Order: structure tokens, then C-alpha cells, then sequence
């Protein structure tokens, strides 16, 4: 995955989190459990749901074939006419398939990115409180209740 | 005390392909691509397709007197012809320029068809007797009922000079045909001249038809042919035939519902009894999908036609076990 | 002390569009789509179009007589022609190939017509008779200046034998035709002959027309018509005709001087005085864009045409507010 | 966008930077301002005018109509060389709208990875000599005047 | 102690290209577009094709009298001819749907050749005088070995009447044609009778020709011209000739055994005593590469063809120095 | 490149790692060399071959030109037909300089994440153990011989 996080430094998704696609599992004294990152979670949401509208639309100009009868002594314009409306759909086949193809790949790496971002964004915030695991975990220093871990789920994590 | 950063998973068993790997289970897919059809024709937005059974266009619109279902239809959405149909022109020939026909007759909704040149008005010359065991109908000998046979009255075939003005507002589309016998004798037998023409006339017609006495093939037991000719008679037009032999009269027209919008399919298929807004040959299809890979051929509001089998998009992210 | 990393912004409010974003502010694009033109027509790199006003390519071939700005007229970079010109074949009729001459039109910027057959030339018929109401020039009934209509002498119509020799090194377009009369008293009246042909021959040519003496319609009071053919005379080739009557005579011909890449346009628009590279039916170009959306056609060093509204490319980065 | 500089961990643009597209602000005691970064520039300048240079050159080979014109009874082929034509300027059309939304999309991830690995090629050569403010911002521990300044944008901080 | 994470280099030279860098140095490259051929034509697999030299097509199947190297050729893969053979219709004229029999020719692997008109058989007919200066064997004047000149018996051209039936499970290609004299004389001399005509016939074959004496360059040193025609005879339906005079009639007609997949090609070249399993009209193509840029037309097992000059896939990554 | 270390952070290659595409230098007391990382290397081998793979089949359905005579008086069939053929080879011709342009694109970047991921995943794992030396190369503070280099390389450092 291109941005290291997915099935990369966080070796698995969270069945646990039903609640969005990226965000947190935190364990302290108190218990635990999981908070998706709502932010997130609505701009790949955005991201992918324009994609797939932009990959409908763009799409839609698209090649109609038209039926077109010639007889017994006009085969050459004929197989003309099948050679050019099976060349069309060749063209825009392989335009769909392979357009599909790539986006699927960048939809991937999209969402790859995003946890990359959302780890660095908790990191920097967690300076030199905490020690990054090196798995999607960083481990405090000292201890931290719902108040606290909710701290750094609010952005506002920071000691003043 | 623990902080985690991580992402959804779930029981989704769903893959995409991509470049680098094929197959990869996605927690969430959408697959926009249509292979289901229902396997019937369907009327378009309720209004029926002209479903030609076993009459060909041609034995439709000359009447062919086997086509009596079709002798004046309501407006059609589509049409929907065989393959093979086995009553085409029940006498043997050539329908000119038929393919060129069709073509406008793939932009036209609706005929409706009106008398052009009556069956009694023939004083000089009988008309009657232009019948053929080729073409039965209920046992007896008959002929195209849309055009007339005339053959000659007390052994004398006089010019007929007969003429038609169009004062319906549509473009009428206008049909006849001419004879060519198979023998010297054949030709006197039934017109008595022995050589013959027949000059077609419009404003932009300038036609002169001459029979074409030739030994060949039985085929539906006849040794002759009949040859078949068309016009478009712009409304406000005349034309001018003229002919001492031969001659298969016009009786009817027919007068022209341009509606537009429409096709002739390929399709063994018999209709349905259902609606749809998109058809094709192979059946009906009921879809939001941006695509489908039914049929190349289709009318009304369509997906894209592909030839893909599969065409599935990653929304979610790449689902870990 | 603090040292940052960042990024430019500017006031730029320039959009570009992406998969994932629409309307992304970026603070420098490169509008690459060209949607203006001047409206006109023009000269192409100097070279002024061969603008057939009122006259049809066919009305300007054979010379109607309404159709005298273009008797001689100079190399051309591309010909303009309206919808329905109204200078067409004034006496009615058709023009054969037609549109494959049009074709040949489509590699051709210049003509040089030369005579071949002059009018005074004929002996035993006569060349200054054959005139039509129908083509009028100046009040008095006139003719396709580019043919003779020959009319029977002393009330005989002699064989025709006349042979056309090119020694000229270019190919020649030789333009001809035949009268269609609509009775066999207009034949006697005009030619005496009631039987005619014509032939023709070159190294390729085998041609025997025949006049169809039918019944018509009257387009511009006339119920005769015309039906001109025309052929390619290769340097050192003869064409050789011959008729007893409805013969239209070459007396001009065209020289092709085969400058090769044209196009025959179609534009309601007069000539503009400008000048230009690019040039399309409703105006012409003046760009450095790479695509265009104006029209599909266009002759000379053009942008690509596309149907887009708009194609902008970042070059810069997402502009904050 | 991919790389999480550019409106990312970085909130905005600077409007005082009028002299390239990714460099340095500075603020010490002897005051305060700008200062482009001239090799990532012009990487990006090459970069991004090497592919408007290549857009333009791979669309150039496009179809060209040509007028043809066909009588009352050749209906069928016209419809044929109508289908034709506008079946290729459907499918540049698509083609050159297209390689715009997506060359357009990698334009802009170019410059949010610019902007991240100038960034991290700072975050390096400051070591342990600086909170890492996490918004775009190093904070010396050490006061750093415009020498000391001007040692981290030539690249040639460190105390050797 | 140091441990460094890093990278492959080498001595690579290759370059690939992008749409930000060009010529970018990669330690792996795939080169994926073959540029090269053995510019022989070969077998294709083992299947030696028709190598018409000098013959065209036409040529061929009349039979010719130069084209003897070709009276009855076995199976092919692919024909080639050359752009402008020199031994093509001997005896000037026109082959009528030339192009459109071509085409068939494309789907046709093999023609077994079968008399269906015996030369000895004509009764009231000369057969053996039908020859021309044109069409010289060895020396003597000749003629299209396939099909007979029939000349007047004792100077009278009886009314012919012959008729072959298709009894081989084959569909069969019947060549025949026509003789256009250049003079009422010419006529009367070779067949007698002044008004003529070929009228032929089978299930879907209307014909009447009829020759059209005209006036006309020599090309060849002759001065009239043949005219042929042909059919496709289903199998068990029977073509009936019938004529006074002017009649090339059939003696040979070919079989078609249909393996399909075949095209004519257009090739100066010579045989080249190979094989290969892809053919292009320039030299064929042994390669493993998913595309080529050596001719669009090929046959066989053939890459894609593409316009471009270069086409390498980076496989490594950066080779920097 | 937009992953920062292939000609980024790390100058150049290593004509010495002849053994796979990404590795480790060690640098110790007992001598010095260099080990490919089978795991990346494997994985990259894999996407690129799929990628070629991909690339030749997607691209084998492709218009097949075929031969068509005409007469004197058929020029506009013919020409249709020519700029027919012409037209898709244009198409077809462009769709696959196109997909070499952009997937070379994408393929360089690929070896450049990939080089990326496994630099971030030693600095995890060498935690604060060792000066990150901004250049590849991490220096550890205590003394590392081949067992403890085979501990980074093995995955298994961390002194538990
Ligand atoms: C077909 O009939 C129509 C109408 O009867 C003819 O058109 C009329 O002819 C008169 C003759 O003086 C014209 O002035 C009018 O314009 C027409 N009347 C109407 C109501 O349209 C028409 O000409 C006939 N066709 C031909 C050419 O014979
Ligand atoms: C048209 O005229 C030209 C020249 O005036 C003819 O060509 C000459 O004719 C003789 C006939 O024996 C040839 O052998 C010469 O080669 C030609 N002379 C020159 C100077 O080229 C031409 O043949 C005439 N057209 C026809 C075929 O009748
Ligand atoms: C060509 O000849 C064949 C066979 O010699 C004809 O076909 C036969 O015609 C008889 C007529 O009584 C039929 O009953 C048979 O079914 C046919 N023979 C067989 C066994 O196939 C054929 O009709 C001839 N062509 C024409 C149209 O005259
Ligand atoms: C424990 C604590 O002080 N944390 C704050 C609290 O003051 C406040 O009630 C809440 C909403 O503003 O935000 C949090
Ligand atoms: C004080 C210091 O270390 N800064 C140096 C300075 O001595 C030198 O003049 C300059 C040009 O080489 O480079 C910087
Ligand atoms: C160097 C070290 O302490 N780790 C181990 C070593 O003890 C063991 O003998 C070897 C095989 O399991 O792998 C390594
Ligand atoms: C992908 O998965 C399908 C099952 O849905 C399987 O049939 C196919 O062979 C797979 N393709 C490859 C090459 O892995
Ligand atoms: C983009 O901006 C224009 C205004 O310039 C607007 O009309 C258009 O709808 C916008 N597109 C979308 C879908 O946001
Ligand atoms: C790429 O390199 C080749 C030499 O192999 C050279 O001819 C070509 O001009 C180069 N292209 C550019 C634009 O650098």
C-alpha cells in the first residue's frame, strides 16, 4: 500500500469499529473500546462518492450502436459497418475496464493515505508523551482517563 | 494506558481488481455493471413494438396476404422482425432499394394508410384476375393487397395514363412493381403487347421500368418475377404513371406519422406483455447501473453497453483477515 | 525562534476540476480549451475561398446563367456553399455522381476551363436555339453556359461524330448531358429523330444513355429535365461522342491544376476581408490552445476539436482562503 | 490531499510568498519573514510544464472531420459516416477531459508531496534542536539568528 | 555502528519515459514493441499462400493466357498481388463487381476448378475463333482460357440456350461476360444479327445484357470491350444462359471450399521460402511482444499495431549515479 | 519522487546490493555489507509483474485493420473507410503510449514508497536507540554487532 499504514504498520482493520472507517481504539484504567474519526471518515466519504459520480457522468457519452441492414452485393460496406461499431466498443471497453482498474487502485491509496495522516496528526500531538509502539499504538507516559484520550480524539490534546 | 490508531473491517467477502492485484477483498464494492435482463418484449413507456412474426417488412407493407394481422397497425415504438421470416414476398422477385427503406422505416413511428388508386376505378383493363397460387390465401390463389395485378381486358391492353396528387400534409410513401414473365408467349398471354415499359414520374422521379423476359429458376412454383419499387411523394406532388404492360398497380399509399424514434430488431422472441424503458433484442432491462453488457443494440433510456463481464468499484478500504 | 515549512498563496480564483473535487481554487492554471472565433470567413495564409454565393457547385459547373460571378475565377484555398442554394440546375434535372464529384472537389484549388467543342462549330445543326425560359440571364431565356443544347437544322438532326483530343498535361473534367422531353411531339419538335441515344468512350468510359420520354411534374414550369453526366479526361485520352439527337454538347471543359486539400463547407456567412490559419464554418481561429470547441470541420494548421465547455489544467497548488 | 502537507498539518498558504512555491518562514529576535526554496521550485516548475508539454503532444494525433456528403438514397451510409464521426470526438473528447481530471488530481498530490518532503528534509537536519510544533513550525530550543537561520535553509545545519 | 536502508543500482542504460521526466535511466525496463521482421512474404504455418505475380485477380480467374502458372491452385493461407499488375484483363474492359468479389475472395482459402460447359459441345456455334491479338499465347493470338468467345456457324448465330445445374454440395462461381463491338460492321460480322442480348437467370438472378456499340480509344490495340459478370450458384439451383449473340459464355466455373480467413494483400515482394505465423504485406513478425509497428495489415497470430516509434515499460526503479 | 526517498533522502543506489531491489547496509565492528530485505522485494516483484500482465491484456482486444478495394466512383467509401481505419489506430496508438506514460509514473513512485515504507519501519523499531542520521543511515549509540543487525533486519529487534 502506498502510504505504509493499511495492511502495512497496522497489520489489520478493527472489526470492533462499526462506526466509520478510520479512528480509534484506546485502553486505560477505565475500559475501552473504539471512536471513528468523524472528520475523516466524511471527507473519504466525499472523496469516493464524487470518484464514482465523476466515473458514472464521464462515462455517459458513450458509443449507441445502430442497426443497418445492407444485401447480398454490398458486404465490403457492411463489414465496414461491423468492423467500426465492434471498434467502438473495443474502445470504450477498454476504456471502462481499464478506467476502473485505476481508480480502484487510487481509492485504495486514497484510504491508505488518510490513516497515514490521521496516525501523523495523533503522533506530532502526542510529542513526547507517549511511546509510538510502531503499530498504530502509542503508549503513555503517565495515565490517561476518558477525560484525556478523548483529549487527543478532540484535536485539543496539549497541555495548555 | 493505549492510544490506537486503526480502520473498519467486516465480514464483506467482495473483491475489486486493480494493476497490481486482482482479487482484493474490499470491506465495501459497487458494481455498476448490468447482466441481468428479463427475456421478453416490452412495450416502451406502454406503447407495443410492431412484432412482425413471421411477416417480413416487405410482405408487410405490400401486404403479402398472409400478413392480414398487419393491414393498418397502430403506432409502434419499435419494430421486431426475424431472422428468416417465411412470408416475405409470397410471389418471387426483388423488393429495389429495400435496405434503404428500412432505414426511414427506423425513423417512423406510425403509417396510417389510405386508398390511392381504387380497385373498381380500373375501367379499361381487368384486375381481378391478377391472382397466383404462390400466394394462397385460405386455399385460394391471391396477390399483395396493398398493389394491383392488372392483366388485360378482351385481348387488348390500352395505355394507362392514371395520376395521383398528394393533398394529405405527410410525405406519402408510395409502392409499385412491375412483371417480368418467364416466356415470349407468357407476356402476350397476359397483357397481349408484346414489348412494354412502365414510366414512373415526380418532380423528382424521372423512371422508365421495362419487363425482362427470362428463363430461371421455379421458386415457390413460379418461373417469373416481380420486381418492387417505392417513392416518397412530398405532400402537395404528383405522380405520373404511365404503362401498355406489366404494370402492378398502386391501390394503396401509405401516409407517413414521422413520430420518429424507433428501430427494427433482430429477434426470434415473441412479445411479453410488460413495460420497460430500455429494450433489447434479448430482453428488457430494469436498471440504475451505468452499465450493462446485454446487448449492443437497445432503445429507449439506456445503460452503456460493454462487453465486460465484471465491473465492480472500490468504495471501502482493503478488507484485512 | 521558529522556522516554518509552507506554501504560496495569491489571490488567484481560478477552479480545476478533478475525480475526487470539483471546483478546486488553484493559484495558477492554464486554460488549454480555445471557445472564440471571429465570426467570418476568410482568406487561408493569404489565399482567398472560392465563395459560391447563391450558386450550387453543379449550378457553377455548368454554368447557370445566374451564376456568372464564378465564369473564371482563381486558385481557391476552400470553397463555401450555402444549405439551398438557390442557383442550382435552373432547368431541372439531376446532376449524375453528383456528390463523387463533389468528392474530387475536395482535392482541387484551381480549375482553368478551356474550350472544346466550340458553338459555332456545328454544321448541320443548330447551337443557338436550344434556350429555356427556365434559365434566364438578363430578361431573355438563356442556357448552361458550359453546354450547347443542339436543335435539329432545316428539320434533320444528322449523327452527331465528334473526338476530343487533351493535349493539355493536366486531367479534364468534360461535363455533358441529355434532354429528357416529356412527349414524342417535344422529340420530333426539337430533334425530328423519334428513337435517340447518345454514346461516349475513352479509354475507360462505355456509355450508351438513352432519353426516357415520361410524364412529369413541373419544377420551374418546366416538365422536361436534364440529367448531365461528366467524366475524367486523362492527358492524352479521347472522348469520343455520338447521337442523333437530345444531346447537350460540351462546349467547355475544366483544367484541373490539382493543387490537392480543400473542403466544401456549408455556411450561411458572406466574405469577411480577413485573413487567417484556421478556419471553420462559423468563423475562423486565431490560437495557440491545443483543442478548440468551436466546430468539427476545419481546413489549415487548426487546433483539436472537442466537445468539451471547458479543460483547465493546475500548474499550481490548492489556493487557500 | 494524499500527502497531508497542504491544508493538511500546514492550514493555509502564505500570501507573503511571492518568490516560489514552497520555502521557509522565519521569526527570531532580529525579526521576521519569507524566503523561497529555489531547488524544489524549480523541480516543480519542470515537472509541471514537462506534462502540460506532454498533454499537449499525446492529444495532437486526434481525428479530423472531413465533410462528405452523400444523395436522397444513401441514407444508410451517411448514417454510417455520421456514427463514425461523432464516435471519435465522443471518445477525445472523454480521452482529453479525462487525462485533465486525473493529470489535474496528480498535479496537486505533486505539490502537497513537494511541500511534505521539504518538510521532512528539515524535520531531519533539526534533530533533537526543536519542538516540532506539528503545524509547519520547528521551535529552537537554542536561539537561531538569521546565520544560524539562513544554515537550515541552505541545507547546511548541523554542528559540525 | 550504522545500518542504512537502500537501493538497487547498476550499470543500466535504458531509459524510460514519463509524463513529468523524459528519458528517465532505470536499472529494468521491458521493452514491449517489436520493431523488427524478416521482410520475406512465408507460409503461414506451413500454408504457402497464392503469390499472384504479375496476375491480378481478375486475370487470375478468367484465366488470362500469360497467368497459365495459376490454372488450378491449391489451397493458400493469403493472397498477395501487386499494386498494378500487368496482366489483367488482356482484352480491355471492365470487371463488374470487381471489388465485391474481391471481398469473397478475402473469406476463401481454397477453388477447385470443373467444367460446366464443354468447348467441344456447341453445335450451331463456332467456339474456336473467338481469339484476339490481345490476348497472345506463345505467339499466337489466345484468349481467357475460362470462358469461350463464341462466333457465328455458317453465318447464323442461333438463339443459345444452355443451362447448368449445381449438383456439387459447393456453392459454384460462374464467370461469364459480354462483348461490346465499336461499329454497326463489327457486330454484323462476328455474330450475325444486329439487335442482341445475354439474358441470364437463376433463383435470385434477373439479367438482360445488351451491347453497346460505341467509339473508343485502343487500349490494347482494341477497339470494343468485354464486360464481365458473375454469380454465386447455390448449390442444386441451376443459372440459365440465353443469347443471340455477343456471349462469352462460362467453360470453367470454380468451387468454393470456404476455410475461411485470407486477405488479398498488397506486396512488390516475392516468395521468401519461410514460414511464420504472422504475415504482414512489408515481412513477418516472429514475436513475443504484445504490440508491433510494422503494418497495420497482418494475418496470423499477430502483436497489436501501433503508430508508435517506442513503447518501454519501467520494470526496476530510478538508476541514479 | 513524490515518496521522498529514492534520489530524495537517499542520494543514490547501491551498486553492491546485487541480490534484490530495496536492503540494509551494516557498518560494525566485525566488517560491513549489504543484505536485500527478501519480503519488499518479493511484494514488488509481484505488483510490477501483475502490472506488465495487466498491461498486455487489457490492451489485446485492439482494432484489427482490414483490406478494402474500391472503384473510381466509390472515393467517399473509401476515404471513409481510410480515416475509419486511420482513426482507430489513433485511438488505439494513444491509449497505449498513454498507459506507458502514466503506469511508468506510477511504477517509479511504487519502488519509491516501498523504499519509504521500510525506512519508517526500522526508525519504529530502532526507537530512540539510535541518532536518525538524516541520510538512510541510523547510528546507534550502542555498540551493534551481527546478531543485534540481524535483530533490525530479522523484524524481531526490541529488546523483548
Ligand atoms: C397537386 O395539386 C395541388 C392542389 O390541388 C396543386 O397545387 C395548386 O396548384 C395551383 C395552380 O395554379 C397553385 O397556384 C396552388 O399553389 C396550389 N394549391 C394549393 C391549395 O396548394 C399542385 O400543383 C399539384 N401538383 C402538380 C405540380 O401537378
Ligand atoms: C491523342 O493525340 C496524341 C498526340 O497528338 C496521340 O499520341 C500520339 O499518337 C501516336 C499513334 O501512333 C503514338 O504512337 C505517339 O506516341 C503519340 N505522339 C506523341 C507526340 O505522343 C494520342 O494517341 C491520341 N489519343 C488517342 C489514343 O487516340
Ligand atoms: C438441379 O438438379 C437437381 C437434381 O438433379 C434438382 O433437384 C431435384 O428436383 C426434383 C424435381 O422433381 C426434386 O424432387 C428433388 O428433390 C431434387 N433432387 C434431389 C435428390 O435433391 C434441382 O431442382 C435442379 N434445379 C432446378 C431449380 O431446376
Ligand atoms: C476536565 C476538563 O477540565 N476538561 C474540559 C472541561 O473543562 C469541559 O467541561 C469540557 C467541555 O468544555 O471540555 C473538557
Ligand atoms: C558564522 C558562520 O558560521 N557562518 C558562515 C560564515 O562564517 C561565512 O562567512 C559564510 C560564507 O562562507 O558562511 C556562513
Ligand atoms: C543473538 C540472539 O540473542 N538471538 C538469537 C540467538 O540466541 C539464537 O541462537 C539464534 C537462533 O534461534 O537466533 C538469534
Ligand atoms: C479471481 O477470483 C475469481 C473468483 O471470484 C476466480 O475465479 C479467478 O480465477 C480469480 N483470478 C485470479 C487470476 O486470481
Ligand atoms: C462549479 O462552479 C460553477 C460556478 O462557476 C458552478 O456553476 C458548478 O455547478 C460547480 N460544479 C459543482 C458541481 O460544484
Ligand atoms: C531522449 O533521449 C533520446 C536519446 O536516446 C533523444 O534523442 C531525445 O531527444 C530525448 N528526449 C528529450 C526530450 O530529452
Amino acid at each position: 500500500g502506498l502510504f505504509g499504514a493499511i495492511a502495512g504498520f497496522i497489520e489489520g482493520g478493527w472489526q470492533g469499529m462499526v462506526d466509520g472507517w478510520y479512528g480509534y481504539h484506546h485502553s486505560n484504567e477505565q475500559g475501552s473500546g473504539y471512536a471513528a474519526d468523524k472528520e475523516s471518515t466524511q471527507k473519504a466519504i466525499d472523496g469516493v462518492t464524487n470518484k464514482v459520480n465523476s466515473i458514472i457522468d464521464k462515462m455517459n457519452t458513450q458509443f449507441e450502436a445502430v442497426g443497418r441492414e445492407f444485401n447480398n452485393l454490398e458486404r465490403r460496406i457492411e463489414n465496414l459497418n461491423k468492423k467500426m461499431e465492434d471498434g467502438f466498443l473495443d474502445v470504450w471497453t477498454y476504456n471502462a475496464e481499464l478506467l476502473v482498474l485505476m481508480e480502484n487502485e487510487r481509492t485504495l491509496d486514497f484510504h491508505d493515505s488518510n490513516v497515514k495522516n490521521l496516525y501523523d496528526k495523533v503522533r506530532l500531538q502526542l510529542r513526547d508523551n507517549a511511546k509510538e509502539l510502531g503499530n498504530g499504538c502509542f503508549e503513555f507516559y503517565h495515565k490517561c482517563d476518558n477525560e484525556c484520550m478523548e483529549s487527543v480524539r478532540n484535536g485539543t490534546y496539549d497541555y495548555p | 494506558d493505549q492510544i490506537c490508531i486503526g480502520y473498519h473491517a467486516n465480514n464483506s467477502t467482495e473483491q475489486v481488481d486493480t494493476i497490481m492485484e486482482k482479487n482484493v477483498t474490499v470491506t465495501h464494492a459497487q458494481d455498476i455493471l448490468e447482466k441481468t435482463h428479463n427475456g421478453k418484449l416490452c412495450d416502451l413507456d406502454g406503447v407495443k413494438p410492431l412484432i412482425l412474426r413471421d411477416c417480413s417488412v416487405a410482405g408487410w407493407l405490400l401486404g403479402n396476404p398472409m400478413c392480414d394481422e398487419f393491414i393498418n397497425v397502430p403506432e409502434w415504438s419499435y419494430i421486431v422482425e426475424k431472422a428468416n421470416p417465411v412470408n416475405d414476398l409470397c410471389y418471387p422477385g426483388d423488393f429495389n432499394d429495400y435496405e434503404e427503406l428500412k432505414h426511414l422505416l427506423s425513423r417512423i413511428n406510425h403509417f396510417e394508410k389510405i386508398q390511392i388508386i381504387p380497385k373498381s376505378s380500373w375501367s379499361s383493363h381487368e384486375a381481378s384476375l391478377g391472382v397466383s397460387s404462390a400466394c394462397p390465401y385460405q386455399g385460394k390463389s391471391s396477390f399483395f393487397r396493398n398493389v394491383v395485378w392488372l392483366i388485360k381486358k378482351n385481348s387488348t391492353y390500352p395505355t394507362i395514363k392514371r395520376s395521383y396528387n398528394n393533398t394529405n400534409q405527410e410525405d406519402l410513401l408510395v409502392l409499385w412493381g412491375i412483371h417480368h414473365p418467364n416466356d415470349a408467349a407468357e407476356q402476350t398471354k397476359l397483357y397481349q403487347n408484346p414489348t412494354t415499359y412502365i414510366s414512373v414520374g415526380t418532380s423528382t422521379l424521372n423512371q422508365r421500368l421495362v419487363p425482362r423476359i427470362a428463363t430461371r429458376s421455379k421458386v415457390n412454383g413460379q418461373s417469373g418475377r416481380m420486381e418492387f419499387f417505392w417513392t416518397i411523394l412530398k405532400p402537395n406532388d404528383a405522380i405520373n404513371f404511365e404503362s401498355n404492360g406489366n404494370f402492378i398497380a398502386p391501390e394503396y399509399a401509405y401516409k407517413i406519422v414521422k413520430k420518429g424514434d424507433s428501430t427494427i430488431m433482430k429477434s426470434e422472441l415473441e412479445y411479453g406483455n410488460c413495460n420497460t424503458k430500455c429494450q433489447t433484442p434479448m430482453g428488457a432491462i430494469n436498471s440504475s447501473m451505468p452499465f450493462h453488457n446485454i446487448h449492443p443494440l437497445t432503445i429507449g433510456e439506456c445503460p452503456k453497453y460493454v462487453k465486460s463481464n465484471r465491473l465492480v468499484l472500490a468504495t471501502g478500504l482493503r478488507n484485512s483477515p
